């Protein structure tokens, strides 16, 4: 480390938003089928 | 009957924290932002829907 | 109703309830909020014992440093009468405010205080961010650096006859170590001349092109002579680790400056950790608008 | 009613301790506005609990609708319980990026100052104005996610006036999509890009989701075990004085 | 070592530590038991708040009722000299033990005793196991009933002139119904004669098929001079819906039993709820040693 | 109910061993799973 711990200023939040995404996206889905289930 | 209560916890919270804002020396720019915020705190704006 | 739900004499109610109900629903309240309050002191307690004392822990939000001055301008304005003493006085109240933490009396012995280079050097590590070493030493920083604002000879700094200064500062960030850029044949114009490598340059100009004319001479002061903060005051470990730190300042005194007339002078900092923002006018730059009325 | 606390009380630490402001207006919108509204739409498909047909026609004047009892409850206990999740989860986001509990106290005159690029922290190092802003945004985006954790359990124990969730069941398919749907949106409006354009809600680090699950398992238990008295008690104290 | 690890005068130390170290011991100990003994007391009040006080949740292991007696034997043997009269003391006295509660100054008046059929009869039902209605009320078992069993004329019941007595009872269970076996050409030998639908039967026998000889004339005695219990004490409401409650009695003279001489006798309980078990030797049926050795 | 509430006395504990072994062997399955998950 030292002069270039410029890692230490830096943090992924496009990959955070990603997932974020994607998992808003599977908890929608589950939720669709939960309400349909039944009226098929 | 609701309306009424609700209401009552309004103006309550209301009018007081504006007479406190200006005894804590708040300027109007700031109180005003106060008074809304605790108006649509207290409000329910979905329950009649 | 009005005169009965207020006070009864035959069941001896008040309000409503009794004597015991008031009691039984006020003890009641006063157990559950008291566990509700050792509850939140508990969980916050255990927070206390999650943190370190010497460093935080998300330092992502203070990458790009800012660069703030010495006077207080309400919307980054300097207007202020050359007849009138009272027109000038909220900003030297400021300036003063500033420069009198640079005092000599204040920087004296051997701690924690150490004399560094006169001309701008490079980084100094006193070891990690640790309690093993005792407190840290930081280096001294005259005022008397600073050559006509520095309100040992003319109080005032400047103000006083159409000349005013305006002392700049690079925002304290722990860990942080200033790069500058190099020498390579892409570099801004201004930047070429006196490339100390171990000087931060600062460098200011007018925002709009027909400005220029109208801005006279920009003359910096600084530490060796140079428009810049030097690297031997750098990194920063923090006020636990290096109580009594001093932080690089720079002065720019705005000599020649039309009279009467809005000007627009914006002051920009180089380097390769520096990067400016859209949003945020204080990453990196900062924006004057000085009009020396008389 | 019962989140109404939990919004109302950062404005109010805001007069009297003067502490940034925990609770935006355009976050207490998205909360009356958008998370609450299906989970409430949901509870009218609740089946019976006992035998409606049996008993006798309420008194009109008597008995009504909103009564004391509930004040008591969601302005009185679940409520208290909410927002003081959403406190914690507030002072944790602050603790974790420089700001300790004890410097925030004084600090609203120049927190909010548009011209002081320079305020320090527990730590020492100087914060200019937007850059400070930016967490407090983001402490308004964790609050009003910490609102939906509480809001889970206010959900499930509102399922129910005095039987146990273990008795009746969640057969209620809308409430279990209510939540669902709860969860996704927040997702939704914290990690979309352009957020911090339109409705001023930053990322959340996946360490801070977690600071409102103790206070959502604690409202759980404490509603259960007060649903429990009622049974066995009749007419006692917990009944004339939280049921409903 | 083996001085010093026990006190030293320099450090002042006992067995190791000084006073404090003791004491924050002994603190920390406490204060940690302490917490314990609460949670542990919190999760059994709960557990309190979670039971029925007029029905057990789980009846299933108790299902098929058993068959016990009066007399307490250790070894499911009754033997007894004729002659020596501290012989058959440790018997009799449970007898009377037995018997003392049915005595007739303890059943008076109308609460909470009813008088009942004086020939067996039907069920009974006094309502649901609530407390609605106050304390129910229990039928009155008389001991004159039983006619040469009963201590009132013959205080030692028997086992004075070799011709001892058996009190077989029923264990009680609340909301069971006993159901006797019908009529139909499928029922066993003996239970044909005297088929009172209202009785459940009980008969013993000998368990060999060289003992039925030994054995003589088994006389029985109860309700109605019929060998069984009568369904009118049925059901049982339990202790707290139902104090003061008698359980029908059933007395077995071993009439002509041959002298000196080890005889197994086993009686039985018929029916339909009723089920016998190859491990648990009480369930229904009952095994009993009688030995009249003079 | 009453006379006839015999179903008050009656467990089906057969059922319950069936699936109380139908799930031993899954979580049995599962950690062979997780031990040699690796070696190939
Ligand atoms: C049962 C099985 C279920 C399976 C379902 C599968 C669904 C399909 C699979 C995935 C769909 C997810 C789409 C992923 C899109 C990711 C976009 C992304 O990661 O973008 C990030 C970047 C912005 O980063 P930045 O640098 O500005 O950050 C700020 C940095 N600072 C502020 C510090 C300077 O994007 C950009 O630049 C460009 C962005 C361009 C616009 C993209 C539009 C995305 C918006 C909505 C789509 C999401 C809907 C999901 C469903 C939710 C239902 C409620
Ligand atoms: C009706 C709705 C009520 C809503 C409740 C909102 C709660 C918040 C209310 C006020 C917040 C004030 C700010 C709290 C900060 C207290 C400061 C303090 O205390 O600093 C002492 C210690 C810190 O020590 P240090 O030096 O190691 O830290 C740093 C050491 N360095 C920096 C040198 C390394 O902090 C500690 O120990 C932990 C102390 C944490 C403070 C918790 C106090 C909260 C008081 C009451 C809450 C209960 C509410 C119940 C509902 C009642 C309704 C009537
Ligand atoms: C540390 C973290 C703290 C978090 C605190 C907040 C927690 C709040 C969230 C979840 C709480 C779950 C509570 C579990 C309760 C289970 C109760 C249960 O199982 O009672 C069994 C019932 C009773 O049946 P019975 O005898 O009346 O049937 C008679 C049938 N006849 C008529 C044919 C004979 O059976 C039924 O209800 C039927 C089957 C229903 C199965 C339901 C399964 C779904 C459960 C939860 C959904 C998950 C929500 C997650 C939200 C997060 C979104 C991201
Ligand atoms: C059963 C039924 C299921 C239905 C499910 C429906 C789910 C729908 C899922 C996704 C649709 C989302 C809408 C897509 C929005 C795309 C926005 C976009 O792509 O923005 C990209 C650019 C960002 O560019 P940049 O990174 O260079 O900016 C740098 C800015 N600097 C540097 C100054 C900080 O945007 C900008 O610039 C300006 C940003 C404009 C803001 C637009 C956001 C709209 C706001 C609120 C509407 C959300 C309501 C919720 C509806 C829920 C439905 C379930
Ligand atoms: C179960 C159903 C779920 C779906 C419901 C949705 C959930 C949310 C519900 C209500 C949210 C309402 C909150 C209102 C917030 C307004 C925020 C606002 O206005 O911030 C002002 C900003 C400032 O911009 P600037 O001038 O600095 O930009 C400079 C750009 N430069 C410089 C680059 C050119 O302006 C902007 O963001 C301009 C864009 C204006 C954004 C309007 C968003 C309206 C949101 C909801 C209305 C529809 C809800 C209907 C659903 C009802 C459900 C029952
Ligand atoms: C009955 C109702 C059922 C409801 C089911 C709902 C479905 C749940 C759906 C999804 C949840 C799984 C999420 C997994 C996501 C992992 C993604 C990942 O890669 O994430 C890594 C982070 C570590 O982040 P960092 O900041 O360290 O690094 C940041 C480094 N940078 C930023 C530089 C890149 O980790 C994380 O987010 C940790 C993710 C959270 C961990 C899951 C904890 C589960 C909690 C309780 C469940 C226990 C069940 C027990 C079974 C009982 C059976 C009877
Ligand atoms: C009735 C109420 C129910 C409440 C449920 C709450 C569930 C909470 C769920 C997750 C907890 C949050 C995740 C924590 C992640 C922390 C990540 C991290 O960066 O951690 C670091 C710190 C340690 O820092 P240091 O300075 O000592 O390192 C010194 C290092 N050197 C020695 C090299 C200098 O770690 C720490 O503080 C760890 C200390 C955490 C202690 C709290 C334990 C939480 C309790 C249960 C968790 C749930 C698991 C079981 C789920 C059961 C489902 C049924
Ligand atoms: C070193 C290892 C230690 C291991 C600890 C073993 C724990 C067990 C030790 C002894 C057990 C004794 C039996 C406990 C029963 C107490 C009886 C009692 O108390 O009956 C009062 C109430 C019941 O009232 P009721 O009339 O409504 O019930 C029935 C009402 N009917 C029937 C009329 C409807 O019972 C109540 O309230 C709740 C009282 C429950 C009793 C908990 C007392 C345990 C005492 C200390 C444990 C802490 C150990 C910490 C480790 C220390 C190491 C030195
Ligand atoms: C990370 C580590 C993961 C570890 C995963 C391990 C895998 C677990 C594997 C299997 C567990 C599922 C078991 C389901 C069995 C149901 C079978 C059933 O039909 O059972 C019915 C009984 C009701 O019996 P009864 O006496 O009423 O009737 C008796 C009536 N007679 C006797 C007359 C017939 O019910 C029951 O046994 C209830 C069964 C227990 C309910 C499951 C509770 C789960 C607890 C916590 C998990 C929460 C996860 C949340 C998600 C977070 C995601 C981020
Ligand atoms: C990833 C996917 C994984 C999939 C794996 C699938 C594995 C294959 C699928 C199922 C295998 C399970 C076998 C099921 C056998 C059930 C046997 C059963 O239900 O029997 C119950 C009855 C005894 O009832 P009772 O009336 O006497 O009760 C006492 C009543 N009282 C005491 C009140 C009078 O049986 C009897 O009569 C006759 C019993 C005859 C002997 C059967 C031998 C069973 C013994 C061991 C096999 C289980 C090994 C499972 C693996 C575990 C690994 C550690
Ligand atoms: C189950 C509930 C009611 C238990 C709540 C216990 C409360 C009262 C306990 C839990 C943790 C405790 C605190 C934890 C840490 C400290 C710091 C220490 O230097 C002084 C004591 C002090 C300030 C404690 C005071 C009492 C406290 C808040
Ligand atoms: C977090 C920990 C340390 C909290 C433990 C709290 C303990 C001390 C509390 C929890 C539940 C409490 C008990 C709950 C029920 C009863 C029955 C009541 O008729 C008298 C009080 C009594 C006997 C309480 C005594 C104190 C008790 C055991
Ligand atoms: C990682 C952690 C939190 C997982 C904990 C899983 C626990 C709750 C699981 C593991 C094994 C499970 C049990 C295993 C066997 C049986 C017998 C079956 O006839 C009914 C379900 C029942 C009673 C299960 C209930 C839930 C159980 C105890
Ligand atoms: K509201």
């Amino acid at each position: 480390e030292g002069p270039d711990n410029d890692e230490r200023f830096t943090y992924d939040y496009y990959r955070l938003r990603v997932v974020g995404l994607i998992v808003a996206a599977v908890l929608c889905v589950i939720g669709i089928i939960i309400l349909l289930a039944g009226k098929c | 009957h609701f309306i009424h209560i609700i209401t009552g916890v309004a103006v309550f919270l209301g009018v007081s924290f504006f007479i406190l804002s200006l005894i804590l020396g708040y300027s109007w720019l700031e109180a005003v932002i106060f008074l809304i915020g605790i108006i649509v705190a207290n409000v329910p704006e979905g329950l009649l829907a | 109703g009005w005169k009965k739900f207020l006070w009864d004499s035959e069941k001896k109610e008040f309000l409503g309830r009794t004597g015991s109900s008031w009691f039984k629903i006020f003890l009641f309240y006063l157990i559950f909020y008291g566990c509700l309050a050792g509850i939140f002191i508990g969980t916050i307690q255990v927070l206390l014992l999650t943190l370190s004392d010497f460093e935080p822990k998300y330092q992502d939000r203070v990458a790009p440093p800012g660069l703030s001055h010495a006077p207080y301008a309400i919307k980054t304005e300097i207007s202020f009468s050359i007849s009138n003493p009272k027109s000038y006085e909220s900003f030297v109240k400021s300036m003063h405010k500033l420069m009198d933490l640079y005092n000599e009396s204040s920087q004296a012995g051997n701690s924690p205080f150490e004399d560094c280079s006169d001309t701008p050097a490079d980084y100094i590590k006193r070891g990690d961010l640790d309690d093993s070493q005792g407190q840290k030493k930081a280096c001294r920083f005259s005022r008397m650096w600073l050559k006509n604002c520095s309100g040992l000879d003319d109080t005032t700094y400047g103000y006083a006859e159409g000349k005013p200064c305006v002392v700049a500062k690079l925002n304290r960030i722990i860990g942080f170590y200033p790069k500058p850029l190099k020498n390579t044949t892409d570099l801004p114009e201004e930047l070429q001349a006196n490339y100390n490598q171990y000087v931060l340059p600062l460098r200011c100009a007018a925002k709009r092109e027909e400005d220029r004319e109208k801005i006279g001479s920009i003359e910096y002061f600084g530490l060796g002579g140079y428009a810049g903060f030097p690297l031997q005051y750098y990194p920063y470990y923090g006020k636990r680790l290096q109580k009594k730190y001093l932080q690089p300042l720079l002065a720019i005194q705005f000599t020649n400056l039309t009279q009467n007339m809005e000007l627009r002078i914006e002051c920009k900092v180089y380097g390769e950790n520096i990067d400016y923002s859209e949003k945020d006018r204080f990453r990196g730059r900062f924006e004057v608008k000085i009009e020396v009325k008389s | 009613l019962t989140s109404n606390i939990p919004e109302i009380t950062p404005f109010l630490v805001f007069i009297i301790g003067n502490v940034p402001l925990p609770l935006g207006t355009v976050t207490i919108l998205c909360i009356d506005l958008g998370t609450d509204m299906v989970p409430a739409i949901s509870l009218a498909y609740e089946q019976a609990e006992s035998d409606i047909m049996k008993r006798q026609p309420r008194n009109p004047k008597t008995d009504k609708l909103v009564n004391e009892r509930l004040i008591s409850m969601a302005y009185g206990q679940i409520g208290m319980i909410q927002a003081l999740g959403g406190f914690f989860s507030y002072f944790v986001i602050l603790a974790e990026n420089g700001f300790l509990p004890m410097d925030l106290i004084g600090k609203r005159v120049r927190w909010d100052d548009r011209w002081i690029s320079d305020v320090e922290d527990s730590f020492g190092q100087q914060w200019t104005y937007e850059q400070r802003k930016i967490v407090e945004f983001t402490c308004h985006t964790s609050f009003f996610i910490s609102i939906v954790v509480v809001q889970w359990a206010d959900l499930i124990i509102c399922k129910t006036r005095r039987n146990s969730i273990f008795q009746q069941g969640m057969k209620n398919k809308i409430l279990i999509f209510g939540l669902f749907e709860e969860t996704a949106l927040a997702a939704f409006l914290s990690y979309c890009p352009g957020t911090d354009v339109a409705l001023r809600m930053y990322p959340l680090k996946p360490s801070w989701w977690f600071c409102a699950f103790p206070y959502s398992l604690i409202i759980f238990l404490y509603d259960e075990m007060r649903r429990f008295i009622i049974r066995r008690s009749p007419g006692g104290w917990v009944e004339q004085e939280t049921y409903y």
